[PDB]
């Protein structure tokens, strides 16, 4: 096997992006 | 807790879409008044700076609903605060919410109907069934299951008050 070598992404953790979100709802209570 | 405020709030809801639905518009009348009115009860009072004057929380709205009705709108409704500077107690809080109505070409016994129809339809639609249970001395007491099923009960003052007596009263 090859000698190791760090990804260059760092390699603590995989990526992790930030992605769009949207404000959950609570129903009607009367509904 | 949240559960007595979510069916008080269903409650309010509901007599909106009922009295909605018979074509009642739904208004805000003074809660500042120059002459209480509406009502038997003592008044708080306020001093308004711009106008330089005392005035007066309301005790009802009845008044201006009337004179709504006079200016043309034959049916309106207004759920709001009332104040009354009286004693606390079981049943009694100084600020508290009523709703008020007032429809033309209306008299009493349509009222009695439609009262009928708008609290036991409440009741149904809340609870499920025409009958709730209710502590009326709380949970230490008995309770007893309250029948909402129409037509209500009538009686009349002044000659049932004569039976409970057991007397005549004047005419
Ligand atoms: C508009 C009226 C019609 C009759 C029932 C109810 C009476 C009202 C009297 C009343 C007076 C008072 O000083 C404090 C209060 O909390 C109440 C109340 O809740 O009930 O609402």
């Amino acid at each position: 096997p090859m000698y190791q070598v760090k990804p260059y992404h760092g390699g603590g953790a995989p990526l992790r992006v930030e992605l769009p979100t949207c404000m959950y709802r609570l129903p009607n209570v009367h509904g | 807790v949240r559960q007595k405020f979510i069916i008080r709030s269903k409650i309010i809801t509901y007599i909106r879409s009922f009295l909605d639905e018979l074509g009642f518009l739904e208004i805000e009348t003074p809660m500042m008044n120059i002459i209480p009115g509406g009502a038997v009860a003592k008044p708080f009072i306020t001093y308004h700076n711009e106008l330089d004057m005392n005035l007066y929380m309301r005790i009802a709205p009845e008044l201006y609903h009337k004179m709504l009705v006079v200016g043309g709108i034959d049916r309106v409704y207004e759920i709001g605060r009332q104040f009354r500077n009286e004693g606390i107690d079981l049943t009694h809080n100084p600020e508290f919410t009523t709703c008020e109505f007032y429809m033309a070409y209306a008299d009493y016994h349509d009222l009695m109907e439609i009262t009928e129809k708008m609290v036991s339809g409440m009741v149904k639609h809340i609870t499920g069934s025409y009958k709730v249970t209710y502590h009326p001395d709380g949970p230490e007491g008995q309770a007893y299951d309250v029948d909402f099923t129409p037509p209500f009960r009538r009686i009349n003052m002044v000659e049932e008050l004569e039976k409970a007596l057991g007397m005549k009263l004047p005419e």
